[PDB]
Formats: structure tokens, C-alpha cells, sequence
RNA sequence: GAUGGGGUAGCAGAACGUUGAGUGAAUCUUAGAUUUUUUUUUUAUAACUAAAUAUAGAUGAUAACUCAAGUGAGAAUGGU
């Protein structure tokens, strides 16, 4: 999503959308800029190696 | 009328006009030798500074 | 210079053949025209294409901006009788443009999503046979008037481009012989 | 009245009173490492030097390029490229690609279909109905 | 750094040079090709030949830039045109004449004539760039070189008030090709018209300048021979630069003028009146002798199109194809000099 | 047909009968008209100067006319007193004294009454502008073709037709 | 060498003064019928040509104007005309492939031809004074 | 290449002929002697003629793709010739694919419902290639019954003198002399 | 899609619009799509 | 001696000597990485 | 100014490509190794030039010669 968030802006200029009032994705349900509990606290858990 | 040419067996063979008819084949380890216009050449007529044509002609 | 508003709709219980009829309809149509027709439309999924147009309109407004110079445009066309641009859709169809922020369907197209789930069709002589049911999504591409105004000069300028007809023109003769016919 | 036009220009005919040789670059990568690039290597010690002599309106400009097959590059006055690969090549047929180089030009390749091509119109007009003897049905 | 070391040895009060040193030229192969491509003599060494790829924008100096070779290469230039175009058709109308006088050696022309060298442009004037490339600055406005014409006093008027400008004062007030005369930074942009005036402007000089060479160098007679050889030897139809207003009209006072007979449309041939494309023929006779013919679709487009035929025919009278040039004379003995023909002028008609 | 050689051999045309008289012995140069348009090139001898030595006999020579289409004749009926007039009524009353009234009334063409007199600014501006409303009634088709008719006419002069 | 014949001779400066000029050379027996400035692309490699040599071409069958029309019995004598050439040297083609296939047999075997051609450039096409001759 | 390069307008312009099915042909007909047995052209003889002119094959810029054809104006097509009986004699046939509607027609009686014009046109179609042009090029065979037709000002003229009319080579000859006065 | 219950997310950007249209804001670019070093 | 580089044929058009002044007033890193390192959202979620 | 030129069954010669292996603790890579694409060129079942997109320092790719085969598919009412 950064990826074709910067050539957005590169391109569109004075047009570049506002990202931040957009509805959620619903294949993870986050919104613009926000990270999700399990991503934000690391409480996923790993392996013993 | 043709044009300087590399022979690979022969040697480079100068530019030649048969209508004032001359294979003249120049081969040598050296680029003075093949007859053609080195660096240092360039450098000879870079320094020739006071060659100028005559009023008349220019 | 233009903006654009590219929007995929939900997943909607239905398949590509049913739904594709719907998605030429709103084509080329402004949103405003385009959900009228979806209002009075006998089929079950314009409701859905009502509910997934007006998602979209609500993007290109915020999100994009579009949509958002009326109270401008109204000035110049009644305050100053200005004389609105008339153009022609590749179509052929003739429109009035008073309004060119007004917001429209450019483009739109269907695609098949994942299988909704499977029936079992129970024959006769013991015969079974797997019914999927498909569930499919719509994409339609926002843009403004601006957009249709400058594909028709375009259209214009390459018709005024192409010279005019010649009573007798030169055509080439594309055989080459190494002599004279004449 | 004569109203002289302004949009159109006198066309250059390569050949007629000057002659420029297409070919206005070369370029000739090697390799030190690549088993590929040992005829390259010598057709660069051998071959190169008096032909690169030969042709003193070319630019030669040699370059190393480790962990590629060897390539000769021309460069032409039109602005288009000809690549060839000589990979696993003897000297004297490096020297055959370098010629097919300086040879040819930078169009692009197109089959062969009429032999002449002129800009200048025809000695004897093109036919008309109108300005001969006529005919009866 | 370490790994990379740089490629072209040079001091480091070089990137900040306006154009690169005269001792560059000695070891660079993009110039030893040039100089090698056009068959250039021996007389001319590689430091004279760098001079004229330097453009007065990459470098103000008057030494080191193009400014006096294309001056003194434009004159050459110029002058073996208008006298080979005089000699070949003498009745060329004044304004076509500066037509085809900047068909040939115009910005335009010029300016494939260097790309039909081999002469690639430097992105931006510096001291690092080899001087074997075509550098200047497209950003510079003001960069021109001295013209012999002068400027007029009404110019303002012209432009803006559209007042008329006459075609015979054109040949003192104006330039050699009829126009009037004097008609940190950042590099994130685009191409411009007026960069592509810069472009065009930059090309020509340089040709102009390798005849300025040639003639300082090899003299007057090596010039003579290389603007017959690259810049005349293009093709141009004159047939082409022609546009006429009441061409009936003119032909009539033609006619009139040389006392012929008046001049009579009559019709040679036709077939498909009455139909969508139609062809008549209809010949001009000045009493018994045919002027000129032309076929066209409509009657009086076909008598139109003869009354060109017919001006056209007049104007293009060619003595001969390779007639001699006054220019002839001045070089070692020749056969005398025969005088060649002046034609009044072109038809003046309502 | 299956090759390109197949193909200019079904497509062939023989050259002129003239060139197919090739002689046994010797060389022979040979009269050989074409039946083609002659370029702008062939300079008549009639515009050829006194001074230039080409002006040879026909070939034809060293081996009625068509109807009329365009006669004019020119008349001067208007005298410098009858100048003065035109220039008074069309001043006075244009509408009434238009070029077509006073080319009649002084049997003259219509355009030299334009070339002595002409009308008001006012009136010349209501000509243009009926003309330009007159230029609105016309449908995209009739408007397309009113176009290819003034450009027809400026490539015609242009060499292009 | 064989004396023109006089009727050639008294016309042919009425074929080089009309305007324009063409010739049908011959390269090995084909013809060619060019103009100065035209660019004869030969179906053949010229072999011992390099690009920029001159050739002086010696076999015309016919050399004529718009209304003269000078033709030699095998060719014209070449005192009379003056040909030359410049080799722009050779071009080649796209490959080909001819695939030689019979039904009901999967052999299909392929032929890759891809040929070059050199190119010319007539840059002279004059016609003598024969006056002294 | 030089030889195509030029202004081909003319070499492409539909240019309208004329012949008589009732003039006698010298070079057409079968009769060459003496001077009064000579007949005008057969039916299939001047169709010949004809599809050669409907082709543009007459041309020295003939090619097939590319439509060069003329017109051809055919007057006094009642009185057109024929030997043999063929007239009373020759049947036409055709089927519309429906089995026992065979329909058929003798010459006299087809050129009787449809004059003798459509008896030319029969025969110069199936002389003309079978291809997407052949309607194109058999609407330009003009074929009326009489002397009179609506292309009397199209018919090719040189210098006022109809080609075909009585002394139209002397006027196609008096405008070649002036043409040669020049460079 | 009809029939799914409006979060809170659809919620806001439905204010948003009729605040955007009614004239009360005006629409300016986004400035926090991407951190760019270029900023135009 | 060495492989010419696309930085190599720009110094030699003067192209470079503008780029190092543009990327430089923009923060960005001429003929580098720069000090930002390697991407680590995967990582530090224990991506193997 | 060498001779020769269709081909089934069939016989024979010479090569390319795929996978893995040795030389290899080798060579190359943010000055872009690698990117199923597009493009260019070369007598070309193949490689190469350039372009566009993404971003790797080796669990990456790789010339050349060699070694071993689970090595080449429009055809089996073939199988998934
Ligand atoms: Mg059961
Ligand atoms: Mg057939
Ligand atoms: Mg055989
Ligand atoms: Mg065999
Ligand atoms: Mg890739
Ligand atoms: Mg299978």
C-alpha cells in the first residue's frame, strides 16, 4: 500500500487524495496509519530458535 | 575510388582512385607504421601555430 | 489535472452474466442519473449497485475532492449568462455541460469472486452433480465532466486533423518495374 | 499576388557530394573472468588495433563487463543501437561481426521489396487519359 | 572513492569551468571521429574544431565560444546560396527567394545537417563534459550573434497594431532570410518552444562555425567546396513554395507587362460533367501558344490551377542545371565571364 | 499467390510499345512523346528570354484551338464625375444604394463599386453578422461541408490540389 | 573505336538540355532504372565493397528524357554517358522461417534465411558533349 | 521508383467512354472484308471489350485491388448483334434453391421484358472476376435502348470533338502540336 | 453490502461529505499519504 | 579500466554534476543508501 | 572460379536445452545481482540491447570446461 501510496503522490500533485478520511480495509479491518493490537504489541508468538 | 580497409592477412591498404591510374599495404607492430594519424601527429599540427594561408587565397 | 475515483464494490450474491447487464447500464451515465436507474430498476441487485454507487460518491467527494464546485458553476451560468459547453459522448450522444466538477461513471466491469458455496443436484438413476454459486463484484471509475469535455476536443481536433475530401486524390501506384508503361 | 511559404525545407541525400559513414560508435565489452570472452579477448590484441585504425570516423571505446557475455555495441547517427553477442567467438569472426556493424546502418531490418527509392519525380509524367492520342472504346 | 576511480584524469578546478580546456581536445575520440567524418584537412587540428562545439551560452568569453566563427560562416554560407540561387532561377520572387534562402541555410536545415553528423548535445555546459559534444545553455534568453540588418523603428506597431511591412525594404532593414530583427537554477521542468528555439539556434551556429573554420584555415576555395558539398547538395522543390492570390489576376498583368496577347482559358478536354468528380482541362492560350494547363474538379478551379501552371513556368525559368556562379572568377584563371540574366522583377497586379 | 514472385508475374504490365523497338545495330535516339502532364519545368518558348540560345524548332520539327472557356473583356463606362456620385449615394442611403443597385444603374461590375466606394462601418458589421447568423442555421453536417469547400479553395492555391 | 552514328550525334545535346534526365543501368544484367539521388537497393551482397567507394557504371540500355529517348543495340557506348555510384553499405533482412511439412508426419523442419543486400547511391547521371568525337 | 513518383490524379479518374452496339467495329468484328460486310461487335465480343474497360486493365497503372476502372456508355443496345439463331435459340436459367422453381427465358423474350440492355449486362458480369468489386464495376456499364441518355455531357471530349464523333482525331492531334513548343 | 451494519469508519466520512458539499470546509490535498523528501 | 557505470556516462554528458546538487538540496542520497536501514516490520514479528 | 541439396520405415553423424554436481572458501551485484513482461540486435530450438516495476549483499545469480540423469509432450476414449 506504500508502494502505490508514493507514486500517488508523485504523480497526482495538487490532487493527492486524503488517505486519512478513507473507510477501513476490509481485508484486515485497520484504518489509514494505525497498526492492529496484535501488530502493535508484539504478542504473536514465536518460535523457540 | 575505395576506401582505406583492413586486410586481416595483408595489412591496412590505403584509399586508392584508379581513375589517376596504387595498393599500397602498410603493416607494422606500430601505429606509425600502418600510416595513419597517431596521437602524437595531433599533437604536431595542435602546435603548428604560425601555419596561415596565404591573403590572396583567403 | 483530472481526478479519478476507482472504486470495487462487495462481494455480491450473484454471477458475471446477470450482473454485467447492470454495470453497462450506469456506463457513461452521471451518478445522479445513474442511480435513478437503479432505484426503479425490477432487478435484485440494483439495490446493491445503489448502495455500492452511493459508497463511491462519498470516496470521490472526500477522499478525492470531486463534485465539489457547483455553487461555483451555478454563478457563471445565470450570474454572467454564460453560454454552458456542448459536447458529444463517443457514443454520439449530445450533453449539456453547465456543471463540470459533476461527477460520472466513466468506466465499469465485472468481476467473478470466490464460490459462494456448492448444491448437490440429485438426478435420476443415482446421478449427483456439484452447482456452484458464484459470487461476483462491480468496479466503476469516477471522474468529472472536465474529463468528457477534453476527450471531445480531442475528437474534434483530430476530425478537423485528417484534411478535407479530395475530388481526385493521388493515390499511390505500389508496383516498381525497371521500365516505362507510358 | 505570391505569397511564399514558410514550412518547408530543403531534404539532405546521403551520398550526393558528401558521404558520412552511418556507423559513428562502437562499443566493445570484454571480460577478464568469462570463458566466453576469450576470442574477445583476442580479437581486442590482434584484430581491433589495425581495425580500429582502418576506420579512424569511428569512436572505439573499450570497457570491461565481468559476468556477461561479450557484446559489440554501434552506435549510429540516427540515434538507434545494434547490439551483437559474440559470445564463444574466434578473433576473425569478431572482426566479421565488426564489419557487419560499420556496413550497416541503424534502420531497422525490413524485407526486400523494390529496389529503387527516389524523391525526385518522374522524367516522363505519370499516365493520364487526357494528354495522349486517345482511345475508342 | 577507492573502487571507483575516475575515468578522465583532471584537475579539480575543472566542474567549475564554463567549457572544457583547450588541451582536452587531444584526448578525446569523439572529436577524432568528428574531425575524421567529415573529411576535414589536416590544416584544421582538433583544438580549432573543439572551439566551434562551444556555444556563446555555455561560455560568455568571445574567445573560446562560437560567436565569430558562425559570423564569419554565416556570411560564406549565405552568400554561395543567394548567388547560386540567382544564376540557377532568376526570376524567383523576392519572397519566395527568402524562402528558399532559409530552405537551405536556415535554422532548420542547419540543423539536421548536424545531426547528420554525428553530433550529440551535452545536457548541461561544464568544464567536465569531453569536447566532443554540441554544449550550450537552452535557458539563457537573451544569446544572439550580430546580424547586418537593422532594427525598425515601428516594430512595436507591427506586432501589436498589425501595420504593414513591405517586401522590398525587407532586403536592407531586415536579415538574410527577411525577419525583422530583435522580434540558483533549476533543472526540474520541461522542454519549452523557446528551449527549442535554443536547440535549433545552437545547431546552426556550430555548421555555420565549421565553415568558419574551414575558411580561416584552408581558405576561401575549402569553404566553397564544403558548402557545395553538404549544405547545396540537398534537395529542395522550389514548385512547393509557391502560394498565390488571384492568380488570374497576376497572369493577366503578366501577359500585359511583356506585351503578349491577353490570355484566353480554353478547354482541352473534359469528362464527368455532371458528376461528383468531374475532370475538365482547360489550357491558357496567349493567342496561338499555350502558357500553361491544368485539371481540376471544379471549371473555374481548373482555370485556376492553369493560371499557376502558367505563373509557375515563368517564375521557375532555370538556364540550366549546374549554370556558372560570378563566384568563379575570383579563384585561379578561368574561361571569361558571360553576362547572365536579370530579370525586371515579379508581376505587381491588383 | 503462394510466393512474392508468383505475384508480380499475375501483376505484370509490358512497357510503352515505343521502348520495345530496341535497334539491331547502333544507337538511335528516338521521338517519344508521352501521354502525361508536363511539369511547371518546361519552360514555353514564349517565356524563354531573347538572350537564351535553347530555343530549338519543335522535335516534331528536327526529325483550330479548343473552345472558348473564359473571354473577358473589360469596359470603362464610368467617367471621374460618375465617381463622385457613387460615392455620395452610398454614403447617403446604403440600403438603398447598394453595389448591386448602383452596378446596374452605372452598368459596372459589382466589384469596382466596392473598389471606388465603401459602406459605413455600421453597415458593413450587419452584413458580416447576418451572414454569421445564417452560419448557426446549418446542421453538423451542412456546417462540415461548407468548411471542406474553404479549404478545398486555400490548398487549390496552395499548390495542394 | 566505332564512330557515333551522325543522327545520334545532332541530337543528342537536344537530350541533354531538356530538364530532367534518366538511365536503366544494368548490375550483372539486371536492370535498374534510375535517377541522380535515387538509392538502389541490390538483391545481393556486392562482395570487395565497403562503404564509401565509388563505382563508375558502364552498361546503360537506355538513357532518355521526357520526350528523347536514346537507346544502344546491346547498350549504349559508354563515351556518351557518365554513371557513377557510391556504396551506403549493406542492409539485411528480418529472418524467415519456411517450415517443409507433409501431412500426417510430424517432421516439420525448418529453413532460416536471412539475407543481406548492399545499397547505392546514383550521384551522377550526366550526358557528354560529343561535339569533339 | 522515380516513375511513380508524381501527381497520379489522373491516372485514377473515371473517365466515360462510348460505343455503339450498332456502328460497325473493324478491329471487333469477325467480317474483315469487303468494307460492307463489315458487322458492328458481337454481344460476346464487345462484353469482352467491355469487362476490359470496367477493370481499368486498359491502363498502364492497372492493379486488381485497387478499383481503376471507367465508365462505358453502350447506346442502341436494341439493335444488338448476334449470329446463329442464339437470339430465338439461347435460354437463361435460374433458381431461387427451391425445388420445380427452375425458371427459364429465351434472348428475344428477355429482351423483351428487360430490353437488350440487360442481355449486355448478363454477359459482361460473368466476364468480370468474381469478387467483392464485380458490382461495383458492372454499375458502370451505362446500356440504354436508343440513342439518347442522360451522359451526353460526360462522354470524353478533346478539344470539343466527343471521342467516337466524326472528327475528333484531327482535334486530339491539333492540341499535341502545341503542347511540344516548349523546353 | 446492503445489509452490512455501518461502522464507525462510514460513519464519519458521511459527515464529512455533507460538510465537504454544504460548503462549510474546503477539500485541500493530503499530506500524510507518504512521507516524501521531495514534498511537491 | 574499469566497468563505466550510469553514473560514469553522466559525468561525462555534465548531467552528474547537477544530479549531486538536486539530491543533495532534497535530502536524498547521492551514490548511497543513505543512514536508513533494512526493513524490519516482518522481522521483528519473528518472519523466518 | 571444387562437388553435392525431396523423403516415410530405417540407419548414421553433430548440437542445443532442462535438472543436479565439481572447479567454487572462485567471479560479479544500491555505480542495481535478480525481476515469468515488453523491446532491440545476432544465421537464432538460443542468447543479447534497452525500457518499465519491485528491491537484494547471500538460503542470490553466474561464464567456461566437465560429470550424472526422475532431461524435452497438440496426441495413449491417458491421469490430476
Ligand atoms: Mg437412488
Ligand atoms: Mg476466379
Ligand atoms: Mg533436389
Ligand atoms: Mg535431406
Ligand atoms: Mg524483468
Ligand atoms: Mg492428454
Amino acid at each position: 500500500a506504500a508502494v502505490e501510496a508514493r507514486n500517488e503522490d508523485w504523480m497526482l500533485g495538487p490532487l493527492a487524495p486524503r488517505r486519512e478520511l478513507d473507510e477501513i480495509t476490509l481485508s484486515n479491518g485497520n484504518f489509514f496509519g494505525s497498526l492492529s493490537p496484535t501488530r502493535a504489541l508484539l504478542e504473536s508468538e514465536v518460535s523457540e530458535e | 575510388k575505395q576506401v582505406r580497409r583492413f586486410i586481416p592477412g595483408v595489412g591496412v591498404q590505403d584509399e586508392v582512385d584508379f581513375s589517376k591510374v596504387g595498393a599500397v599495404v602498410r603493416d607494422g607492430k606500430r601505429a606509425g607504421d600502418l600510416g595513419v594519424r597517431t596521437r602524437s601527429d595531433w599533437e604536431v599540427i595542435g602546435k603548428m601555430k604560425s601555419v596561415l594561408p596565404k591573403v590572396k587565397a583567403l | 489535472t483530472e481526478r479519478k475515483l476507482v472504486y470495487k464494490t462487495g462481494y455480491l450474491p450473484t454471477s458475471v452474466k446477470k450482473l454485467v447487464h447492470l454495470s453497462r447500464q450506469i456506463r457513461g451515465k452521471t451518478v445522479s442519473e445513474a442511480l435513478v436507474q437503479m432505484q426503479f430498476s425490477k432487478k435484485k441487485m440494483a439495490k446493491e449497485v445503489k448502495t455500492e454507487l452511493l459508497r463511491a460518491e462519498a470516496k470521490a467527494i472526500v477522499t478525492r475532492g470531486m463534485g465539489l464546485g457547483k455553487a461555483a458553476a451555478a454563478a457563471a451560468q445565470k450570474e454572467t449568462g454564460a453560454e454552458p459547453v456542448k459536447i458529444q459522448t463517443k457514443d454520439g450522444k449530445h450533453l449539456e455541460i453547465r456543471d463540470p466538477t459533476r461527477i460520472y461513471v466513466a468506466e465499469t466491469f465485472v468481476n467473478k469472486g470466490f464460490t459462494r458455496g456448492v448444491e448437490l443436484d440429485y438426478r435420476a438413476r443415482g446421478r449427483v452433480f456439484k452447482m456452484n454459486k458464484p459470487t461476483t463484484t462491480m468496479t466503476v471509475v469516477l471522474k468529472e465532466e472536465k474529463t468528457r469535455i477534453r476527450e471531445h476536443q480531442e475528437r474534434v481536433a483530430k476530425k478537423l486533423r485528417q484534411g478535407p475530401w479530395v475530388h481526385l486524390p493521388d493515390r499511390p501506384v505500389t508496383s516498381q518495374r525497371q521500365f516505362y508503361s507510358w | 499576388t505570391v505569397k511564399a511559404l514558410t514550412q518547408i525545407s530543403s531534404a539532405g541525400r546521403n551520398g550526393v557530394g558528401a558521404f558520412v559513414l552511418q556507423c559513428k560508435k562502437l562499443d566493445i565489452h570484454y571480460s577478464d573472468w568469462a570463458g566466453s570472452s576469450r576470442g574477445m579477448n583476442g580479437f581486442i590484441k590482434s584484430l581491433l588495433p589495425k581495425f580500429a585504425a582502418a576506420n579512424p570516423q569511428i569512436e572505439f571505446v573499450v570497457s570491461p563487463r565481468p559476468a556477461k557475455h561479450p557484446i559489440l555495441m554501434g552506435h549510429y547517427i540516427n540515434g538507434r543501437t545494434k547490439a551483437i553477442c559474440v559470445r564463444n567467438m574466434e578473433p576473425l569472426e569478431i572482426l566479421k561481426k565488426a564489419e557487419l556493424l560499420r556496413d550497416a546502418s541503424g534502420e531497422k531490418p525490413q524485407k526486400f521489396k523494390k529496389p529503387v527509392t527516389s524523391t525526385n519525380p518522374s522524367v516522363r509524367g505519370v499516365w493520364s487519359p487526357y494528354h495522349g492520342q486517345g482511345m475508342a472504346v | 572513492n577507492d573502487r571507483f576511480p575516475p575515468l578522465e584524469p583532471l584537475p579539480p578546478a575543472a566542474e567549475s569551468l564554463p567549457s572544457p580546456l583547450p588541451e582536452r581536445a587531444l584526448t578525446s575520440a569523439k572529436l577524432a571521429a568528428l574531425h575524421a567524418r567529415l573529411n576535414l584537412s589536416p590544416k584544421i587540428p582538433l583544438q580549432t574544431l573543439a572551439r566551434t562545439l562551444v556555444d556563446a551560452s555555455a561560455d560568455e568569453n568571445p574567445q573560446f565560444n562560437n560567436a565569430n566563427l558562425a559570423f564569419v560562416g554565416q556570411t560564406l554560407i549565405n552568400y554561395h546560396i543567394a548567388e547560386w540561387l540567382l544564376c540557377k532561377y532568376p526570376r524567383l520572387p523576392q519572397g519566395i527567394l527568402f524562402s528558399a534562402m532559409k530552405a537551405y541555410a536556415g535554422p532548420k536545415p542547419l540543423l539536421q545537417i548536424a545531426r547528420s553528423w554525428g553530433v550529440d548535445t551535452a545536457a548541461v555546459p561544464g568544464g567536465e563534459v569531453d569536447p566532443g559534444l554540441l554544449q550550450f545553455d537552452a535557458l539563457k534568453p537573451g544569446v544572439a550573434i550580430t546580424n547586418f540588418g537593422y532594427k525598425r523603428t515601428e516594430l512595436a506597431y507591427l506586432e501589436k497594431f498589425k501595420w504593414r511591412r513591405g517586401m522590398a525594404s525587407r532586403v536592407v532593414l531586415d536579415d538574410d532570410f527577411g525577419d525583422v530583427v530583435r522580434s540558483d537554477v533549476s533543472y526540474d521542468r520541461y522542454g519549452n518552444p523557446d528551449t527549442r528555439a535554443a536547440a535549433e539556434r545552437a545547431h546552426a551556429y556550430f555548421v555555420r562555425a565549421v565553415v568558419g573554420a574551414i575558411y580561416a584555415h584552408c581558405g576561401r576555395e575549402a569553404a566553397k567546396a564544403f558548402v557545395k558539398a553538404h549544405i547545396m547538395s540537398r534537395t529542395l522543390d522550389i514548385a512547393k513554395l509557391f502560394e498565390f492570390k488571384y492568380p488570374t489576376r497576376e497572369l493577366a498583368a503578366l501577359c500585359a507587362r511583356e506585351d503578349f496577347e491577353p490570355p484566353v482559358a480554353r478547354l482541352l478536354s473534359e469528362t464527368g460533367r455532371q458528376s461528383r468528380t468531374p475532370v475538365f482541362v482547360v489550357g491558357i492560350y496567349s493567342g496561338s501558344d499555350k502558357l500553361g494547363e491544368g485539371a481540376a474538379s471544379s471549371l473555374d478551379h481548373a482555370r485556376f490551377k492553369a493560371a499557376m501552371n502558367a505563373l509557375k513556368a515563368w517564375y521557375l525559368y532555370s538556364p540550366g542545371e549546374n549554370p556558372r556562379v560570378p563566384s568563379d572568377m575570383l579563384e585561379e584563371g578561368a574561361k571569361p565571364w558571360t553576362p547572365a540574366y536579370i530579370d525586371m522583377g515579379e508581376v505587381i497586379s491588383r | 499467390q503462394s510466393t512474392a514472385n508468383r505475384t508480380k508475374r499475375m501483376l505484370n504490365i509490358p512497357p510503352h510499345e515505343s521502348f520495345l523497338n530496341v535497334p539491331v545495330e547502333g544507337d538511335r535516339i528516338i521521338f517519344n512523346p508521352p501521354s502525361s502532364e508536363a511539369s511547371v519545368y518546361h519552360t514555353p518558348f514564349k517565356f524563354l528570354p531573347r538572350s537564351d540560345p535553347r530555343r530549338r524548332a519543335n522535335i516534331y520539327k528536327l526529325f483550330d484551338l479548343p473552345p472558348v472557356l473564359y473571354n473577358p473583356t473589360k469596359s470603362y463606362n464610368v467617367t471621374p464625375e460618375q465617381v463622385e456620385e457613387i460615392r455620395e449615394l452610398r454614403a447617403k442611403d446604403p440600403k438603398k444604394y447598394s453595389v448591386t443597385y448602383l452596378s446596374n444603374k452605372y452598368n459596372c461590375t459589382k466589384v469596382f463599386i466596392m473598389m471606388c466606394t465603401q459602406a459605413p462601418r455600421e453597415h458593413q458589421e450587419q452584413h458580416k453578422l447576418a451572414r454569421a447568423r445564417t452560419a448557426e442555421n446549418w446542421g453538423p453536417r451542412r456546417a462540415a461541408a461548407k468548411l471542406d469547400a474553404r479549404r478545398r479553395k486555400e490548398m487549390l492555391h496552395r499548390g495542394e490540389i | 573505336q566505332p564512330p557515333i552514328s551522325q543522327q545520334v550525334k545532332e541530337l543528342l545535346p537536344v537530350l541533354a538540355a531538356q530538364p530532367g534526365h534518366y538511365t536503366t543501368i544494368h548490375i550483372h544484367g539486371k536492370p535498374y532504372l534510375v535517377t541522380e539521388g535515387d538509392t538502389v537497393k541490390l538483391p545481393f551482397k556486392m562482395p570487395g565493397v565497403a562503404p564509401g567507394d565509388v563505382l563508375r557504371l558502364n552498361r546503360a540500355s537506355v538513357i532518355g528524357s521526357r520526350d528523347l529517348t536514346l537507346q544502344g543495340a546491346p547498350y549504349v557506348d559508354e563515351r556518351l554517358f557518365e554513371c557513377r555510384a557510391i556504396v551506403m553499405g549493406t542492409e539485411s533482412e528480418p529472418m524467415r522461417v519456411m517450415i517443409k511439412k507433409k501431412r500426417r508426419c510430424r517432421k516439420k523442419k525448418h529453413v532460416f534465411s536471412k539475407h543481406k543486400y548492399t545499397v547505392l547511391r546514383i550521384n551522377q547521371l550526366k550526358i557528354n558533349d560529343v561535339s569533339s568525337l | 521508383m522515380s516513375q511513380t513518383v508524381g501527381a497520379t490524379r489522373l491516372a485514377y479518374s473515371r473517365v466515360w467512354h462510348h460505343i455503339s452496339a450498332v456502328t460497325p467495329h473493324p478491329t471487333l468484328s469477325t467480317i474483315k472484308a469487303p468494307s460492307e460486310a463489315i458487322t458492328p461487335p458481337s454481344l460476346g465480343r464487345l462484353a469482352s471489350r467491355i469487362a476490359t474497360i470496367l477493370m481499368g486493365k486498359h491502363k498502364p497503372i492497372w492493379d486488381p485491388s485497387t478499383d481503376c476502372g471507367d465508365y462505358v456508355v453502350v447506346t442502341n443496345c436494341a439493335g444488338l448483334y448476334t449470329t446463329g439463331h442464339k437470339k430465338w435459340r439461347k435460354t437463361y436459367y435460374r433458381h431461387n434453391t427451391r425445388p420445380g422453381s427452375l425458371q427459364a427465358i429465351t434472348m428475344d423474350a428477355l429482351m423483351e421484358k428487360h430490353g437488350g440492355a440487360e442481355v449486355l449486362r448478363k454477359a459482361v458480369s460473368g466476364m468480370l472476376p468474381k469478387n467483392r468489386l464485380r458490382d461495383k464495376r458492372l454499375a458502370r456499364l451505362k446500356a440504354f435502348e436508343g440513342d439518347a441518355h442522360p451522359y451526353k455531357e460526360n462522354l470524353v471530349r478533346f478539344g470539343g470533338k466527343v471521342v467516337g464523333a466524326p472528327g475528333w482525331e484531327e482535334a486530339v492531334k491539333a492540341i499535341r502540336e502545341a503542347d511540344m513548343e516548349r523546353l | 453490502p446492503s445489509q452490512f451494519e455501518v461502522t464507525k469508519d462510514r460513519k464519519a466520512i458521511k459527515a464529512r461529505q455533507s460538510k465537504f458539499l454544504s460548503g462549510e470546509e474546503t477539500w485541500a490535498p493530503g499530506k500524510v499519504n507518504a512521507f516524501l523528501n521531495s514534498k511537491i | 579500466p574499469r566497468r563505466v557505470t550510469p553514473v560514469d556516462k553522466e559525468r561525462m554528458v555534465g548531467r552528474w554534476k547537477v544530479i549531486q546538487k538536486e539530491l543533495q538540496k532534497r535530502e536524498l542520497p547521492v551514490l548511497g543508501t543513505g543512514n536508513h536501514g533494512k526493513y524490519v516490520e516482518l522481522k521483528w514479528l519473528g518472519s523466518k
